[PDB]
């Protein structure tokens, strides 16, 4: 337990790891789920279209994807012997990416749900629902990138 | 068509870039923080512009 | 905003020269001024085809502005030729004022020393300096306060002119000259002391620099005393000063009437004018945060190209800067033109309305209507 | 510092000096609000109470009023080697807790009784000679608290 | 309460401003003049409704079509105030829609007990209490099979749950006491509502107004007891809605009243209603008392209970309409000013 | 130095700013639980008229 | 109700921690964790600053989204409530300049410094004014964005109507206005108060 | 100092020569916009100069 | 109703009406309108001869 | 670890810029769907307007990126052994921009949800609805303001 | 500050005045706003009862005047030399009798709410809805009289 | 101050006659708030039950009287260094009756509003209701007894 690494230096690197998939994961899970629950409901009426109507999930799934990554890179960076501070950036690396991760997973079941509801209604709007998809997108791509920049930053030299 | 006043404004500002490395400015090269071979980074600065001009030529359209 | 009061000649002419120099004075940038100053060229010098083309959704506004943008663009050209960046950079045309010691520390710190002041702009050695954040923000305080305060004082010289231009005496007596003893006796003090403390080398002089905000704070809630002053009489003049602006409420609330149940919307107009007034001088710093704003979104744009473009300086490396070019390019233009200057001529034209015309602006009024023939022949729906 | 005479203090007289300025402010706020939706709702059926409905949000101004005067005297203590004691820091806090939380109330019930009022002068306005009686009983409220709050001030800074 | 606006901030202002296009009294009275046909219809396009009137030809051009014009805007508003809005305001609009959508349903359940090839029913559905199942319930013939198609696909489900033990409506009358068992569920169903999912002070208003709306159905009932040999005052308090401001003191002794000096007499306990059971009409007066409330509601300028005083008080202009219409233009003038116009 | 059991400032600064962190992030969920669909306009009806 | 549980929950076990370390000797150990003379003035300074931006920032934001929404519900009417509404937005962001000021004056009001009595005394005092400053000044600002709100939605309503509405109801906005101005003031004047840390 | 009040001096002299000769059309309009922009562009550069004369802190960098 | 051109413009709104019809039909068999062209120039003559 | 430079402090900067973007990300994230709502409500109802319901998905995109730039620029001035100072400086920067963010983030969502209902009932009203979401994101360049000032100063010195 | 009598002493005396002020402050404002809005209701119906109902009004005055009194005196006998006694004392005397004064507040606002719809409909209800409101009077005064007592005893028996 | 009579012991008396009055004083004034409101809803129909429809008020003054009794007896037996039991059993002699005297307030306000409401509809049931207003009496009494069971508890011998 050194001054600057005390004996619990893993634990939030370790808890950062967990919270930016755990989180992530959350957040694209309720994406599939709105976004699901649209195609479902689409497919009654215009298979054809629903069938291609599934990019939503798509997102959603490189939401998760993204956030495993995420924990993936922050376990390279754990360890006993590694220092206190790195673990906490850990943490917070965890947190901003699971935090993103909740936002775009909500963002996107939404932006899903009416795109899909609306191109059943008149398929004009099939290239906006997509657009409004990769916008939401957007954000998570900015959250993955603050993390991958707190994780190099906690990988970086310690005491 | 679109893409060649893109091309074009790269290759001018990769030019500049690459006239303000090759005489030193206080920015790039001037830093320490940033790296200080100053004619590498004219040489890259210089090959981006012509990758640029290239662009620009690819583009460029008659009718 | 709505339909001028009659009179004679045409009106609102001032805001045509101040909406593009206030856009200007918070868009910053000598690059992306000019740049878009370009675009409105390209914009305007084909009017015949733009007259020609379909009027378009939102290029039909952007079209009718192919000579509002120009100009906003030449305006923001001259900032920028003021504000030393680029894009974030201090091309540093003139000779720099500071001098950092003979021999810089291989790895720390120094305080530079200047001779003399920069020819125009900033000085040209603040570029990176851990001091310039705060400099620059101390720098455009002055600014924006000493712009704002001009832009209110000549809108109200043209509500003078206004209410001149018609007889209204009682009008003028009860509305002009205590509004003009408000904001001259306070705000303009305030100015004038900031002009001050410029004008005095408090370094040689070795006399402390007196807090504006310090000074402000003692005039509205103390006879003055501060810690320091700009001039012996100066604290006795604002002492004068601040009295005769709080003596001046009494005018507002009574002289207008001068014969009332109408009254009520006098004091009401009067209240509303002091605190408008104050409400907008403070706000003029908005300006400061919209340039800083941009600034800070010029630096951290122009740190991701650099990261992503020089990398190693090799073959492959010159690879990835071919196309980080393109992309900085592409996310300057889109994200800090297409929207930091169309945001930006909204927050000036926003200010304009709010603080300008307020000054000025009489009511409504019976807008002309030409009755010639619309030749669409088009749009059957 | 002396025992009598602890450095948090100042920190309690800040504490009062924010409550008088936040809570008066939030029930000056709520008292306004009710005031403007009642004077909407009146004026868009016949605009004769466009200037009878300005006596709730006078009302809400002299709370407003009542709570910066508060949060001003509490503020003439302040010092960074004020030598300040724990019962007037102490003090502070409650009085500002006193003027914040009286003036919220006072808010409310004016405003209340104001919209109140703004719906019912849409059918006899005359009712106004009752209904401005109801509103200084309800200023009232606020007016002594305020009475009271400057009493206890006076005594921390005795 | 200020989280109004997050949610129908929008619906608010643009119900308002529909509000605001109401019949002006000074142009009502122009048009009443206007007692022609045609002047009539010129009147009310100079009225904000637009240009409805120039829709059809002035020789169809009858008070029938001005209700038909005036039914096809209240719908098509309508449907635009509850499209552009979601959650809360959804669901009273749904509610709303459901008021209406009861007689809807009354409607398509004659055809089933006697055959009245259903057809004339669906072209002539009242639109605003559209059924997403009354296309099922029109092919389902059997009483059996039309309460499957309501309890099952059919919003209604409850309060065919609540009532009507397989429907068969043999001895029970559908406008008289199937339509108005299924309205007294109704009226509980949205009285519960509002006591439980909408705040204040559009909490109060509603529970006031849906009050005065079953008080108003009890009245109705107890007027129609006297000239039914059925309809026992057992069943009377049960065909009550149970609900409403006359409950319990008025309502309860109305239903045990069965000579006509219970129901005036029943009424006088209330104060709010007396003189309506002993001078003036019922339905007349009904509507009065109705278009202020709205009124009432509409002044509180920041609630749900908005788009509600907006739906009666528009409704009451409506029947007001129609009796402008019909005294003008078949020429009955001595009642052309029954009409309320005090919005 | 330490104050009431084993419990130290460091920590207690970290577990106030933690606290008025979960205080933003309850607030960002409820309003983020209050999304809804406008289906009257977002679906198509059933209705001959008015749909 | 969970939120209900949680809060039933917390004060019985702050209840019951107070009444086991009062019952015990140890009572005076909770009063030096009330005393809290130790805690970081520069943590004071930071936090205040930031809860004054975010709080002006939130309520700015409540009433300009409030306002936004009735200026579009009342353009679908009368376009000019749409031009007029600009006058709420821009009271809006007059409390958002209520906020940013007093936000500025404290990121230039600060200092740091490691002289030990100086800090303890004179740099704590200044922290806790920033932080109850800045506080006051918050939650100022979010009262009167949230007035400033209703007030233009009840205004954009009226001027569906009448612009003799709207001048008339704009008062209501006028004095929201000068209770945001008010506790911008007193912010400015809790913030002369105090000093520039040690 | 005085090179504020030297500029100031000129630049008003410019600004009075220039709204004395007035186009051809549109007199008002041209003397208008060219005297309040050359007065904008002065208050921006005065403010400037006087901000630069006596600085009150000086820069601090280490990439030098 | 009063105004003293009624009858013309309810002659001028039947042909705008017939104009409209044959814009539709224009529509239906995908016309190239060439007279848009010439329209231009009517606007051009209108605002200078 | 010292009076004036304790481990926890560059933590405190740590989890500052990690708030900041998970902050700003949830509040870009809840304008973006509730903007995208109205979008897809009016690009089914009337597709001419869908480009123009776009502009504010792309101002919340905006609003990410602001975000998403503060945390960078917060991120990059971390370090082992920052200054107590430091660590409250960055701590407070990074609450207030995700603050600031997140308010205007579902200002400008509800904002853009009524302006997207208006421009299906009318096309005229973009002309309020641009100066509405103006007036809405200059609080998230005020929040950007007070964020770079604070992150700016915070490193000024270090004991 | 002796170990009987910290310095910490008068803050329990102060927190009593505010708390008195205050609950009675707030239970006299919820009655007020009750029977100011039941007078405005009803006497627009019938004002010839508006006169008689402004009575309970007057009846939640003297409610917040049993507090005002009672917090007027707790300030006047603060003090630091024996405020530890005599601090709590006033304390529990404050908490009381605000406690106490806002449950008559509460009491007088629910019945004059319903008092003023029975003297409008009946002005011979209104001795009947005086009688009631005369039993929260009642509460009132024995709330004022408790705190009175417990002030009383606080400063004569500490040291 | 010693452990048999340590400085906070009369805090603990003042804060138990402060319970002791206050929860009694607000169980009294909601159970006659919501009679009264009762009385003037029926009465103003039936001026003969008028007279009669006081008994709950008079069951929420006799609860009060209860309470304000307790108070005074609790507080009277408060005094200055007295024995830490004096406090405690003060403070467990408010908590006790308050609560009680709460609870008799309910279910007194609850039977006479029913017993008012029937009454006005068959004024012979009246005398009936008055069996549960005296059960609701009973446990007034029941909780002054306990009351004054633990004030003598106080008293006794202690140091």
């Amino acid at each position: 337990m050194t001054e600057l690494c005390p004996v619990y230096a893993p634990f939030f690197g370790a808890i950062g790891c967990a919270s930016a998939i755990i989180f992530t994961s959350l957040g694209a899970a309720y994406g599939t789920a709105k976004s699901g629950v649209g195609i479902c409901a689409t497919c009654v009426l215009r298979p054809d279209l629903l069938f291609k109507n599934i990019v939503p999930v798509i997102m959603a799934g490189i939401i998760a994807i993204y956030g495993l990554v995420v924990s993936v890179l922050v376990c390279y960076s754990l360890g006993q012997k590694q220092a206190l501070y790195t673990g906490f950036i850990q943490l917070g690396a965890g947190l901003s990416v699971g935090l993103s991760g909740l936002a775009a997973g909500f963002a996107i079941g939404i932006v899903g749900d009416a795109g899909v509801r609306g191109s059943s209604q008149q398929p004009r709007l099939f290239v906006g629902m997509i657009l409004i998809l990769i916008f939401a997108e957007v954000l998570g791509l900015y959250g993955l990138i603050v993390a991958l920049l707190l994780n190099s930053r906690a990988t970086q030299d310690v005491v | 068509w679109c893409c060649t006043v893109l091309s074009a404004f790269g290759v001018v500002i990769l030019s500049v870039i690459a006239h303000l490395f090759n005489t030193n400015h206080e920015s790039f090269v001037g830093s320490i923080n940033d790296p200080e071979d100053g004619p590498a980074v004219a040489h890259t600065v210089y090959l981006a512009a012509l990758v640029y001009l290239v662009f620009f030529v690819f583009c460029g359209f008659q009718v | 905003y709505g339909i001028a009061q009659y009179r004679e000649i045409n009106a609102g002419l001032p805001t045509i020269v101040t909406f593009p120099f206030m856009f200007a004075i918070m868009f910053g940038d000598m690059g992306h001024g000019f740049l878009m100053t370009l675009a409105a060229l390209s914009l305007v010098l084909n009017e015949k085809k733009i007259n020609k083309m379909k009027r378009g959704e939102i290029f039909d506004m952007a079209f009718t502005g192919r000579y509002i943008i120009l100009l906003m663009g030449v305006f923001s050209m001259y900032t920028g030729f003021l504000y030393n960046d680029i894009f974030s950079k201090t091309m540093t045309i003139f000779k720099s004022g500071w001098k950092w010691p003979d021999h810089w520390k291989k790895g720390e710190s120094i305080t530079a020393t200047s001779v003399g002041t920069y020819p125009i702009g900033l000085d040209w050695a603040w570029h990176g300096t851990e001091n310039a954040l705060l400099f620059s923000n101390s720098y455009k305080m002055k600014l924006s306060i000493l712009m704002g305060f001009i832009h209110m004082t000549y809108s109200y010289f043209f509500s003078l002119a206004n209410h001149l231009y018609f007889n209204s005496m009682i009008d003028i007596i009860g509305n002009f000259i205590p509004g003009l003893l408000f904001m001259q006796g306070i705000f303009g003090y305030l100015s004038v002391c900031i002009v001050y403390k410029w004008a005095v080398d408090w370094v040689k002089d070795g006399k402390p620099a007196p807090g504006l905000l310090n000074m402000l704070i003692n005039m509205f809630l103390s006879p003055g005393t501060i810690d320091d002053e700009l001039y012996p009489h100066q604290a006795k003049v604002q002492v004068f000063l601040l009295l005769m602006a709080l003596v001046c409420i009494p005018w507002l609330l009574l002289v207008k009437p001068l014969h009332g149940d109408i009254m009520i919307h006098q004091v009401i107009h009067t209240i509303e004018f002091c605190l408008n007034c104050v409400s907008h001088t403070a706000s003029y710093l908005r300006l400061w945060a919209l340039s800083l704003a941009h600034a800070q979104l010029s630096s951290v744009l122009w740190t991701m190209t650099i990261q992503i473009a020089f990398g190693f300086r090799g073959f492959v490396g010159v690879f990835m800067t071919v196309a980080l070019f393109a992309m900085w390019f592409a996310l300057t233009c889109a994200v800090l033109v297409l929207m930091e200057g169309t945001s930006a001529m909204l927050h000036s034209l926003r200010l304009h309305w709010v603080e300008s015309m307020s000054k000025f602006f009489v009511g409504e009024g019976l807008p002309y209507e030409p009755f010639a023939f619309e030749y669409k022949d088009m749009e059957v729906a | 510092s002396n025992i009598y005479a602890p450095l948090y203090a100042p920190f309690f007289g800040f504490a009062g000096c924010a409550a008088a300025m936040v809570l008066s402010c939030l029930g000056a706020a709520i008292g306004t609000a009710k005031s403007g939706i009642g004077i909407a709702g009146i004026g868009t059926f016949k605009p004769e109470l466009i200037m009878k409905s300005l006596i709730p949000v006078v009302m809400s101004g002299i709370l407003a009023i009542y709570g910066l005067v508060v949060a001003v005297l509490i503020a003439g203590n302040l010092s960074p080697t004020e030598d300040y004691t724990l019962f007037n820091g102490f003090m502070h806090l409650s009085c500002g807790l006193c003027v914040g939380f009286a003036c919220l109330s006072s808010g409310y019930a004016i405003g209340m009784v104001g919209d109140v009022g703004v719906r019912k002068y849409m059918h006899q306005p005359r009712l106004f000679v009752g209904i401005v009686l109801i509103l200084i009983f309800s200023e009232v409220l606020g007016l002594y608290g305020m009475i009271v709050a400057l009493i206890l001030n006076t005594r921390g800074s005795e | 309460g200020v989280y109004f606006n997050i949610d129908n901030g929008f619906i608010e202002g643009v119900v308002r401003g529909y509000r605001n296009g109401l019949l002006s009294n000074n142009q009502y009275i122009n048009l009443t003049q206007c007692d022609t046909l045609e002047d009539l219809k010129l009147q009310l396009s100079s009225t904000d409704y637009g240009n409805f009137l120039s829709s059809v030809s002035s020789e169809s051009l009858t008070t029938s079509l001005i209700q038909e014009y005036a039914s096809s805007k209240l719908y098509h508003e309508f449907n635009y105030i509850r499209d552009q809005s979601s959650g809360s305001t959804r669901k009273f609009m749904d509610y709303i829609t459901y008021g209406y959508m009861i007689d809807n349903v009354a409607l398509m359940i004659t055809g089933t007990i006697h055959d009245r090839d259903k057809g004339e029913i669906l072209q002539r559905c009242h639109p605003l209490g559209w059924f997403d199942t009354l296309p099922t319930l029109s092919v389902a013939t059997d009483l059996e099979s039309l309460y499957e198609t309501v309890l099952v696909d059919t919003p209604l489900a409850p309060y065919f749950k609540n009532c009507f033990d397989t429907a068969e409506e043999l001895d029970d009358m559908n406008i008289e006491i199937i339509r108005n068992k299924l309205y007294k569920a109704y009226l509980e169903d949205f009285y519960n509502f509002v006591t439980e999912e909408i705040p204040e002070p559009a909490k109060e208003c509603m529970q006031t107004l849906l009050g005065f709306e079953a008080d108003r159905r009890s009245i109705n009932i107890a007027l129609n007891s006297l000239q039914s040999s059925d309809i026992d005052p057992d069943l009377k308090s049960d065909l009550l809605p149970n609900i409403g401001k006359l409950y319990p003191l008025a309502t309860f002794h109305l239903a045990q009243a069965q000579d006509f000096e219970g129901v005036r007499a029943a009424l006088a306990n209330v104060y709010e209603y007396r003189g309506f059971l002993e001078t003036g009409n019922l339905e007349d007066h009904f509507y009065q008392l109705e278009m202020e409330l709205c009124r009432d509601a509409f002044t509180q300028q920041f609630a749900i209970s908005t788009v509600w005083a907006w739906m009666k008080s528009k409704e009451q202009e409506v029947r007001n309409i129609t009796w402008i219409a019909e005294c003008i233009a078949q020429n009955q003038r001595e009642r052309i000013n029954n009409y309320i116009s005090v919005y | 130095d330490i104050l009431s059991s084993i419990w130290t400032e460091g920590l207690l600064m970290c577990l106030i700013v933690s606290a008025l962190l979960l205080f933003i992030l309850i607030v960002a969920l409820s309003w983020i639980s209050n999304l809804d669909i406008t289906y009257g306009a977002l679906e198509k009806s059933t209705n001959p008229i008015k749909k | 109700s969970f939120s209900h549980f949680l809060y039933y929950l917390v004060l019985i076990v702050v209840i019951v921690y107070g009444l086991y370390k009062l019952f015990t000797g140890h009572g005076s150990d909770i009063n030096f964790g009330k005393f809290l003379l130790r805690t970081s003035p520069y943590m004071w300074a930071n936090l205040g600053i930031a809860l004054c931006v975010g709080l002006s920032v939130v309520g700015a934001a409540w009433g300009i989204f409030i306002t936004g929404s009735s200026m579009i519900g009342a353009g679908v009417r009368a376009p000019r409530i749409t031009t007029k509404n600009l006058i709420s937005i821009i009271f809006c962001e007059v409390v958002a300049i209520y906020g940013l000021i007093i936000a500025i004056v404290f990121s230039s009001k600060l200092t740091v410094a490691t002289a030990e009595n100086m800090y303890s005394k004179s740099n704590l005092y200044t922290g806790y004014s920033l932080f109850w400053a800045g506080i006051t000044v918050g939650a100022s600002n979010l009262i009167c964005g949230i007035a400033v709100g209703i007030t233009g939605a009840t205004a954009a309503i009226s001027d569906a109507a009448d612009s003799a509405l709207f001048v008339k109801i704009l008062v209501i906005e006028i004095f929201g206005s000068i209770l945001g101005l008010l506790g911008l003031i007193v912010g400015l004047l809790m913030a002369g108060k105090a000093s520039e840390f040690q | 100092f005085y090179t504020v009040v030297g500029v100031f001096i000129v630049v008003s002299a410019m600004s009075v020569l220039f709204w004395i000769m007035a186009p051809k059309n549109n007199q008002a309009v041209w003397r208008s916009t060219v005297i309040l922009t050359l007065a904008m562009m002065f208050l921006m550069w005065a403010i400037t100069f006087l901000c630069q004369l006596h600085p009150l802190v000086a820069p601090r960098r280490s990439d030098l | 109703f009063q105004r003293t051109f009624v009858n013309e413009i309810r002659r001028l709104d039947n042909v705008e009406r017939q104009y409209r019809y044959f814009y539709s039909l224009l529509k239906k068999h995908d016309i190239k309108l060439y007279e848009g062209d010439t329209d231009k120039y009517l606007d051009g003559s209108g605002e200078l001869y």
